[PDB]
């Protein structure tokens, strides 16, 4: 029963960030809705303060909330459970240029909007990468590993950048995400699978906007019988 | 792909930089280029290159005109000028029309160049040829040496051999590859509407007027495929820059920049450089003006005062 | 995808020799088994030869014991089944999660109908507490393995997740970079390879282990919606 | 986990029935005490104790090494291995300390015993070496309970399997389900153990319910200074601070690697004067994966203190 969380199905949202790229700090800011039960998407994610970007900006393209998580009933949903309150979560992200990135994020409920504050923090991001020469056309689909460790969440991530040559370029992501309350169940091991698009972004404006569309699932190949594990 | 823009009211479109430009007859054609006419006793020509015009150094002159008198033309068949007279736009016909251009402004003895990209290349070839005519270059993502390797370079040899190849005449003279793509792929912000419209302008028809900017990708310096001659006049400029000991440089290195990485090794292993950088990627002048200009500025005035 | 041919039969056996070192202890494996190269399942039993007991958890080297056992749908090139007569190679980059590194090289080529693998595992900076070193882990979960072409070569990038005793999780991740002997026709788009790495005939009898892997190479699943970048 | 054979094992093999005949059996209270002798070289008396999950059988490779050197004797605790059962049913570890004094004084040991102790074992010879400080003359010890727990930084995951062993679960855990025999002694041993072997553990706790006391009564008394026993964590106490005093008393720290506790313990362990330190690679069970450089080592430990007079 998602009235008793203090959620609607279709929930309202608004993003900040402060941003910090070698030396080049930044805000940007996200206004959005989406579908907590089936998981699906879209904010228009505009710079505040920091323009132009000296950077590709599908970097924060991740930092801009898994309540937009489409969770069967055979798997609990750790982040809806975790509601009024809200989830914080700590996420590290390593190019395979060698730079790295910090995500720290806070979840919150006011007035049936998700109020999402980040912080993003990049850094050895290499000259001639993709990131600093900008060739990123946008997000490939991904599949994140998401397991139980005591109280809290862990997904696993490797994420691709399609690059206009076509070739692709990736990260690892890992995310603690942490509850602020305890919750009734903690989930077996599964995976999201995400897919992350821009839209409308052919206008000649000054915002992106992004669609994510994540649903959670088991694997689909049959386990053997009596295999290990 | 993605980009934002900056803060718009003190643009310059495209109507406002051709209503300051002059014209003048070259050989069988005509040349568009601005000039700031005061202090003649010196002469900065800013050389612009491939997918460009003029219209690139508008945010940048503004801070050399008051110490010298800066000429910006317009490449034949490029930008607002003629077209050349076989309808030709190779290294050499280029060079042609520039140094017949170079002849009805009255120049001084000698002459400071600013090049970008393949401009830079012309004011390489025009020194090596008149090497006492030179006071001081300043280059930035220039043609500095021949191409041995693809290392430090951007990804771009698929590129460079899908454009050598018969490809290149559907990428560019009918889908406008270095103007409607590359172009705003190599500007870290978001050009405002007629800023890329001005741009276009000379470029928005299909058909052979884009030729220019398929004819300069395919000159490309490599040791292994490129055009033997122009592979001989860079290793000819090459050696002469080298060896210029006396010829005061400014090198304005991009952050990251494009080609920038992969040529300063070489643009380096040139005497009497001053190096400076500034923020953005290809053409650096859309990103980092302002500072650009009062580097250059700073420059000349030391080159004079000596 | 057609066979005619690479050599190749619908099930193919396999022999597989791996040389390891974990830390300073030297090691040798032999995995003897058979697949299918169109639907993705592959059976290998693998046998210590040199070196036991092993000091270090046995399923490091899992990843170890053929991507020609991939179920490739007719809509995504199969670069691996292109890859023969001759084969191919690989080379292999394992992070385990709380520090230690693992370089695994190996060798794919076909000789007589049988896929001869000759792997070479070999690992360092394990963590003393760390589930590899204290023999923790219960077997391999499920994984995803992104891959996409680069020139030549396709890279395949995934984390693999240890399930413990304690229910819970030790991950690693894998950045493999496969090198077809001679050159491929057609180099697929991104995609995907879903694994599924079990330890079958568990029984209790012997000082050996049975393995099978189901690998299924897909697309993504959700839709992507028109008109999107990218 | 997947294990494997340590090839060249079976050929030496010393099955349960095969150590069981080489023991003897002495009353002890009301009860009796099986035990293992070499008897010869009764002058020094090196007495091994094995820890929770196994009996003498645990040192079966380990002690012929030593035995040209001393008269060796391995207890099996009250309870535990082919041993009796407590009087009253009780298994706290003063429990087993009662007995193993009483057996103790029935061996004619010299004024000044040597002790091998392992996990739980360890703890008994260190209690007796508190409480006859007079009686000991050099301690060996492994994967040892030194010094009380204060925080899990450096253990092994076992807080909530802790949570749940000191709770009623732990009944079915242990008692039900033999936790110890069947779960944590075959996988905290790096090599596959040989069927007759991993039967000679087992024989003792083959069937269900309440004869598998030991070996739930053990870990509910680890000395947790939240949550512990407090007489244990107080016998815990005293002990570690006798140990931190004995710069007279020679003792030696063999560190399993990677081992179990080896890594949580071997700091305390250095603050131990007069301690040499040697390793063996193993994880908890360290005598069934090095059995053989364990006796060399422990054999000239012996022999070095047996030359300073």
């Amino acid at each position: 029963d998602l009235a008793k969380l203090g959620l609607k199905e279709v929930m309202p949202t608004k993003i900040n960030l402060e941003g910090l790229v070698g030396d080049h700090a930044f805000s940007m800011e996200g206004v959005g809705e989406g579908n907590i039960l089936e998981g699906t998407q879209e904010v228009k994610i505009s710079v505040t303060k920091g323009a132009p970007l000296p950077f590709a900006f599908d970097i924060v393209s991740v930092a801009f909330n898994r309540a937009y998580t489409g969770y069967p009933e055979e798997i609990s949903d750790y982040f809806l459970q975790s509601f009024p309150e809200g989830f914080t979560y700590e996420r590290n992200i390593r190019y395979q240029d060698g730079g790295t990135a910090i995500v720290k994020s806070d979840i919150s409920l006011e007035d049936g909007k998700f109020i999402v504050n980040v912080d993003f923090k990049a850094k050895d991001l290499r000259r001639m990468g993709p990131v600093m020469q900008q060739d990123i056309v946008g997000m490939q689909p991904s599949y994140e590993s998401m397991y139980t460790n005591v109280t809290s969440v862990i997904g696993e991530c490797i994420i691709a950048f399609k690059l206009q040559t076509g070739k692709h370029f990736t990260y690892h992501m890992r995310t603690v995400y942490k509850s602020k309350k305890p919750v009734e169940t903690m989930p077996l091991y599964h995976f999201i699978q995400h897919r992350l698009v821009k839209t409308n972004v052919d206008t000649a404006s000054g915002y992106v906007v992004q669609h994510e569309t994540a649903i959670a699932a088991h694997s689909t190949i049959k386990k053997i019988e009596g295999s290990l594990p | 792909k993605v980009y934002d823009p900056e803060q718009r009211k003190r643009m310059i479109t495209g109507p406002q930089w051709w209503a300051r430009c002059k014209q003048m007859n070259v050989l069988d054609s005509f040349i568009n280029y601005y000039d700031s006419e005061k202090h003649a006793e010196n002469a900065v020509i800013f050389l612009h290159g491939n997918a460009t015009s003029s219209y690139l150094w508008r945010h940048v002159v503004p801070h050399i005109e008051p110490v010298a008198r800066c000429i910006i033309p317009d490449l034949i068949g490029m930008g607002k000028s003629g077209k050349s007279g076989n309808g030709s736009y190779r290294l050499l016909d280029h060079y042609k029309y520039l140094t017949a251009w170079f002849e009805l402004l009255n120049l001084p003895k000698k002459i400071i160049f600013v090049g970008h990209d393949w401009g830079a290349a012309l004011a390489f070839h025009y020194a090596y040829e008149h090497q006492d005519r030179i006071k001081a270059i300043v280059h930035m993502e220039s043609v500095v040496d021949v191409i041995e390797s693809w290392d430090e370079w951007p990804d771009i040899e698929e590129d460079i051999a899908l454009i050598k190849s018969e490809e290149g005449e559907k990428m560019v003279l009918e889908n406008n590859f270095f103007v409607e793509t590359v172009l705003p792929s190599k500007i870290m912000r978001k050009l405002e509407p007629e800023e890329f419209a001005a741009y276009l302008e000379p470029f928005k028809e299909k058909g052979e007027v884009r030729r220019p900017t398929l004819s300069w990708p395919r000159e490309i310096p490599l040791v292994k495929g490129g055009k033997p001659d122009v592979v001989q006049i860079v290793r000819n400029y090459n050696a002469y820059l080298r060896a210029s000991d006396d010829l005061p440089k400014l090198f304005i290195e991009s952050d990251p920049g494009f080609f920038s990485n992969a040529i300063v090794e070489g643009a380096k292993k040139f005497p009497n450089t001053e190096f400076v950088k500034v923020k953005g990627l290809h053409f650096l002048q859309e990103d980092a003006p302002d500072e650009m200009g009062k580097y250059i500025k700073s420059f000349v005035e030391r080159v004079l005062k000596n």
